[PDB]
């Protein structure tokens, strides 16, 4: 849970959060989330990727 | 022209989807890919120059 909260801290709001509360990513959070999505694709392709 | 590290991004998108790729296959594919785009764009520009 701590890791997930830290992720939400760096990547910023969800899009569903945008429609729900009008609450969106900051520019740094936009960059963080795009990186996160590319790093989640990397783990989907390889679930055993080293830390 | 693709920056020496722009070759590395072309490699990453291909590496993620499951395509073995090396900087020489990115330079040969690119030289042919941009020879064609350039000339066909020039011919569309012909189509627009005509009027």
């Amino acid at each position: 849970k701590d890791t997930e909260n830290a992720i939400e801290n760096m990547v910023g709001p969800d899009w569903k959060k945008r429609w729900l509360y009008w609450k969106n990513r900051t520019q740094e959070q936009c960059v963080h989330n795009e990186t996160k999505n590319e790093l989640e694709k990397m783990l989907k392709c390889n679930e055993e990727h080293p830390a | 022209y693709l920056a020496s590290d722009e070759i590395t991004t072309v490699r990453k998108n291909l590496e993620s989807r499951g395509v073995e790729v090396d900087p020489s296959l990115i330079k040969d594919t690119w030289h042919q890919v941009y020879r064609r785009h350039f000339l066909k764009t020039a011919l569309n520009h012909c189509n627009l120059c005509r009027r």
